[PDB]
């Protein structure tokens, strides 16, 4: 009849709150750590580059740029070499055009080389062609020439005064002289045996000459034969002589006086070609100075002039630089226009000089810009840097985050304990109270 | 009736590290209209120090010298006895010592004197009683004299 | 009435009091943190021990290395300023080699007779007229070339001997064998330049007097000693002159001695088309309107060089041209060799630039080493952030724990006063 049971529970209830106390500590540690690490990272997250970019942004992108710049420099030096290869050819053309300028100068001015004012050779004196095969042939002639003129019918021989023309406009006097060129002199002895001997005894000043010898005499057939008419100058009736037939005894091949022979630009074209009848041959010159003897049959012949004063070109008035006027005053204009057509290419080479100079200067400036850039690149690669803080702060964030994860890993099972422990412990509370 | 008694037993909650003064609030606890009340009548002075003496047996007013003949309530001694955790007190004049000690200090023969006060007492623990008087002493002593270690060391090491 | 609730408070203390240890335990965490961090700061001082301030010349070693890089650039530009001169020199050298080429061609001119025609002024027109025809094939039914180059006369005196065979005008004219082809040939050129042509109708080649014959004593093989050339040109030599009938005994003779031929021969009307004996040449024409007398007329001649394969000779030739040719060749080639040695100097300048690049590499290595040791200095400096992180953290943690102790313990101790509420409605 006693009251038996005593209190038994006050002690066990503690374990519940004892373990529950960790609910505060775990979450407090997690919150403190994560909030503090986030606050500290708030700085670094944007302060990694407070000063790093200002000077640091060059080195990397310019190190990527060097691959362009170095090869572009090589390319521009190579195209500068090609530019020099063009300029050297330009100055090759320069020396060439110098060659052509001297060439054209000489070609146009070689009218000076022999006939500038050569008209004044004798200068008020007197001279003759009577001994002209060498400058010393006069010893052959001077006072022994008289022993020739006795083998002849009316005198034939030197033709000295016979080759002089009376007045007459200058231009036409080429054809008859060209014709007589075949028989320029006609000394002779009738004997056929002395052919060599007489010419050989005529060697009183050597045999360095080309003396011609002719046996032919006056021809005989009348002057009333088919004479032409005067519309353009003819120089057959222009000579004084001992006998008229002197100027006719070669007519067999010098057929000039009995034809309607004309020139190229007048009297209907190409009647020279048209095989004239009742006459033998009438071929005529093409051009006044060098043009050949036009023909429509037997072929042409040249008239490239060759002659000299040989008696006196000036016999009434004697001086120069007045009458023969046009040639030099037009050769000056030829010099002028040749200079023009060469100075156009001189301006071309000047323009090419401007082009190459501008290209070279532009390339020099472009390359010097890149030289400064690559100097600064290769240089600032070795810049001052503060990488230490970046790594330190990143590591501080990382290790702290790992610690936070470790903290979080511990809460769940420790929290799980409490529910089952309380289920075990609590229900006796009502039990002892009911037992009371 | 009856159950009105227990109530104030929770008094032992007086244990408080942050105590600054208990002189007044301990008074009215005795109001009522037990051994716990008896020990309450004397224990409050322990907060000052547990090793003091103010004997009701000679005079509760004032002390005579600083010698006790019965000890300063020591806790350990390397040449006399290992630390104290379970003392048992006498019923006559406060003779007290460890429970587990005398069982071998008097192994076989009981009537022997007690070397504690230079006086004759030749009876042993079989007539002793449970000791509720010791509870406060070591508990307050350690709580008071261990908390000074942290502050000085912390302030000496925090210089930099 | 009723029996009242009695205490029912009892355990209310526990749920507040027991929280006292909550950060009294954290005190140990505080102490562990301070001790560990103080040891860390001692390690930071150990790091302080190795001062080695960055190298003494940073602020001016930077200027130095700047100077070396600008020296690299300067040397490169200086060397290229002369590689341009090398380009000029090599271009002039190749032009000089071209000059050497055409000079050698002019020198080693082959057996061809083209060169002789250069003696006269306007005959370069004929030269070009033949040159463009030679260069391009076209089609020539009867190919025809100036006869001067297409004959093999024996010697210069014999060249004179046959020079008056045809006139200078003829020598600058192109013969034709198919008389029908008057102008068919001239499609490209027509009449641009100064040349003419010669016709052909007949020719003859028979051995005259090849036996005991019209005279008493024999002598010599007849006048065909050696004259050969183009088929058309030789047909012309026959048609226009008939040289194959002149009675040439190389020694002395006179027309009176020739008069045994006065009577008719395969040669018809009295006398020949032409006579030549040594340096003496004769002309024949009919005296139709004279005394009907037979008349030969003689002319003397001198040396001629055309119609023979030896254009000029080593004795005179166009010779000083060869001397100047080789002379300018030698000067230009030796100038090119001097330029090549200057280019060897330029290659040594390239070597100097490579040595400058070695200097650049060494200086960059030194600067990179110094910058990595500056990174070590930055490592040393990070302890400042370390200690600043420690200082506020430790103090704030200790403040928080101490204030929690203060407040919570005071709150619990004051709640202990609830005890007074228990001395209550039981009696008085």
């Amino acid at each position: 009849e006693h009251q038996n049971a005593r209190e038994l529970l006050r002690d066990v209830k503690s374990r519940f709150e004892k373990e529950k106390s960790n609910q505060a500590e775990a979450q407090s540690n997690i919150d403190q750590g994560r909030k503090k690490v986030d606050a500290l990272n708030k700085t670094i997250a944007h302060l990694e580059e407070e000063l790093t970019k200002e000077m640091g942004g060059d080195k990397d992108q310019m190190r990527q740029e060097l691959e362009q710049l170095e090869k572009a420099n090589e390319k521009l030096r190579e195209v500068n070499n090609s530019l020099v290869v063009s300029l050297q050819d330009v100055k090759n053309e320069e020396r060439d055009i110098q060659h052509e300028r001297e060439s054209e100068l000489r070609t146009i001015s070689r009218s000076i080389q022999n006939k500038k004012v050569e008209l004044q050779n004798i200068a008020k004196g007197n001279d003759t062609f009577l001994m002209n095969f060498d400058r010393n042939m006069d010893r052959l002639l001077r006072t022994i020439e008289q022993r020739k003129n006795e083998f002849e019918t009316p005198a034939i021989g030197p033709l000295g005064s016979l080759v002089t023309i009376r007045k007459g406009f200058e231009k036409w006097t080429r054809s008859i002289q060209r014709a007589i060129s075949s028989s320029l002199n006609a000394f002779v002895v009738s004997n056929p045996k002395d052919n060599r001997l007489f010419r050989d005894i005529m060697r009183s000043c050597g045999i360095r000459s080309n003396i011609p010898i002719v046996t032919y005499c006056l021809s005989q057939f009348d002057y009333s034969k088919g004479r032409a008419h005067g519309n353009y100058p003819t120089i057959v009736d222009a000579l004084e002589f001992s006998k008229p037939e002197i100027e006719c005894l070669f007519v067999d091949l010098s057929r000039i006086e009995r034809i309607v022979l004309i020139e190229d630009k007048n009297e209907a074209r190409n009647f020279l070609q048209r095989n004239p009848v009742n006459v033998n041959m009438a071929l005529s010159l093409r051009d006044r100075r060098s043009g050949f003897q036009l023909s429509g049959g037997y072929r042409l012949d040249t008239v490239t002039y060759q002659d000299k004063i040989r008696l006196k070109v000036n016999s009434s008035s004697d001086n120069g630089t007045q009458y023969l006027k046009d040639l030099i005053e037009q050769e000056t204009k030829e010099l002028q226009n040749i200079r023009d057509r060469y100075e156009e290419k001189l301006s071309e080479v000047r323009s090419r000089l401007k082009e190459i100079d501008g290209r070279l200067k532009s390339t020099k400036n472009e390359m010097r810009k890149t030289n400064f850039r690559m100097t600064e690149l290769k240089m600032n690669v070795g810049k001052v840097v503060d990488t230490g803080i970046l790594n330190s702060k990143i590591n501080e964030r990382k290790n702290q985050e790992q610690a936070i994860a470790s903290y979080e890993a511990a809460k769940e099972e420790l929290g799980l304990k409490i529910e089952q422990i309380a289920q075990e412990a609590q229900p006796i509370k009502e039990q002892y109270d009911s037992t009371k | 009736y009856k159950q009105i008694d227990e109530t104030i037993n929770q008094l032992v909650d007086s244990t408080s590290p942050s105590t600054i003064g208990i002189e007044e609030q301990v008074a009215d606890i005795t109001s009522t209209y037990t051994d716990t009340l008896k020990i309450l009548k004397v224990l409050p002075y322990i907060w000052n120090d547990p090793t003091c003496v103010i004997p009701d047996l000679q005079n509760p007013a004032d002390e005579d010298d600083l010698q006790i003949e019965g000890g300063k309530i020591e806790l350990t001694c390397p040449i006399t006895c290992k630390p104290y955790e379970a003392p048992l007190i006498s019923r006559k004049c406060n003779h007290v010592f460890d429970r587990d000690g005398i069982q071998n200090y008097l192994q076989g023969y009981t009537t022997r004197d007690c070397p504690q006060a230079a006086c004759s007492q030749v009876v042993s623990m079989r007539d002793f009683v449970r000791d509720p008087i010791m509870e406060l002493r070591c508990k307050i002593a350690k709580m008071k004299e261990s908390q000074e270690q942290d502050k000085r060391s912390s302030q000496a090491i925090d210089v930099l | 009435e009723i029996f009242e609730k009695l205490n029912t408070i009892r355990d209310e203390v526990i749920k507040k009091k027991n929280q006292n240890e909550y950060y009294r335990g954290r005190t140990k965490k505080l102490q562990a943190t301070i001790i560990s961090t103080k040891e860390d700061f001692l390690r930071s001082q150990e790091i302080l021990a190795q001062t080695h301030l960055p190298e003494k010349s940073v602020f001016e070693d930077i200027d130095i290395k700047r100077k070396e890089i600008i020296n690299k650039e300067g040397e490169i530009r200086d060397l290229i300023s002369e590689i341009d001169a090398k380009a000029n020199a090599i271009n002039h050298e190749m032009r000089s080699i071209q000059r050497q080429a055409e000079s050698k061609t002019k020198s080693l001119t082959t057996t061809d007779k083209i060169g002789i025609l250069n003696q006269d002024q306007d005959l370069k027109e004929v030269r070009d007229a033949v040159l463009m025809v030679r260069e391009h094939p076209e089609m020539k039914d009867k190919i025809l070339e100036p006869p001067i180059m297409t004959v093999s006369a024996i010697n210069a005196q014999f060249a004179a001997y046959l020079a008056q065979c045809v006139d200078y005008n003829t020598s600058k004219a192109l013969t034709v064998v198919d008389s029908d082809s008057y102008k068919l040939f001239a499609n490209p050129i027509l009449d641009k330049f100064k040349v003419n042509l010669r016709e052909l109708s007949s020719a003859d080649t028979t051995p005259p007097v090849p036996a005991e014959t019209v005279r008493d004593l024999g002598f010599e093989g007849y006048l065909s000693d050696f004259i050969t050339g183009d088929k058309r040109v030789m047909k012309m030599l026959c048609q226009t002159s008939k040289i194959h009938t002149i009675p040439v005994s190389r020694r002395e003779l006179t027309p009176a001695q020739i008069k045994k031929l006065i009577t008719p021969r395969p040669n018809g009307k009295i006398l020949f088309k032409r006579i030549i004996h040594g340096n003496r040449l004769v002309d024949i024409k009919q005296s139709a309107y004279g005394s009907k007398q037979v008349f030969p007329t003689d002319v003397s001649i001198k040396q001629t060089n055309f119609y023979q394969g030896s254009i000029m000779s080593n004795e005179q030739k166009i010779r000083i041209e060869n001397e100047i040719i080789n002379l300018k060749n030698e000067y230009n080639d030796r100038k090119s060799t001097l330029d090549a040695l200057s280019n060897q100097k330029s290659g040594y300048r390239h070597e100097l630039s490579e040595l400058a690049s070695k200097n650049d590499d060494i200086n960059r290595e030194a600067h990179q080493l110094n910058e990595i040791r500056k990174k070590y200095t930055m490592r040393k400096s990070t302890i400042e952030t370390l200690r600043e992180k420690l200082d506020q953290l430790k103090r704030e943690a200790r403040k928080d724990v101490s204030q929690k102790i203060k407040d919570i313990d005071d709150q619990i101790q004051q709640l202990l006063l609830k005890q007074r509420h228990l001395l209550s409605k039981m009696a008085s």
